């Protein structure tokens, strides 16, 4: 919501945090309804099936 | 028979080096001061030298660390090549070997 990729990358993606899937996905619609290209990226980039 | 399998039948090149990973007391999650040693250490240098890894090809134990290292590096390098990960796993542990 910030559109701030430098924290989100740098602080929840490092490995210390389990992330399941629907936490991404709800995550995701928030990305795709708002304009954040570089979060969809960012997040596709985990692992995620469409 | 299996090796002359991987490099004509598939077709795979020969290694310049081959590390086999084993480990699995730590179930869930690893440190990440070793997943840093994964991910920065032994994949690019099979992303560098042309190499193979050997490890438990399930999604428990060091392959799922090792595969979260494997496509962790494929994200943030472009080399153009990937990274030769091969995988055993005996046939009855296998969740769903009746599709085979």
């Amino acid at each position: 919501a910030w559109n701030r990729v430098d924290i989100a990358q740098s602080e929840l993606f490092r490995g210390d945090i389990q992330w399941r899937s629907f936490h991404l996905e709800a995550s995701l619609m928030d990305a795709l309804l708002n304009d954040r290209p570089e979060f969809v990226r960012l997040l596709i980039s985990h692992g995620l099936s469409l | 028979t299996v090796y002359s399998l991987v490099t004509r039948s598939w077709g795979f090149r020969a290694p310049n080096l081959v590390v086999s990973v084993l480990g699995g007391s730590g179930g869930p999650v690893l440190q990440t001061w070793l997943q840093d040693l994964l991910r920065r250490g032994l994949v690019r240098a099979a992303q560098s030298t042309g190499a193979w890894i050997v490890t438990g090809g399930l999604h428990t134990g060091i392959g799922r660390h090792v595969g979260v290292a494997v496509r962790d590096h494929q994200t943030a390098s472009t080399g153009s090549s990937k990274v030769v990960a091969m995988g055993v796993a005996p046939w009855g542990v296998v969740r769903n070997r009746d599709m085979l």
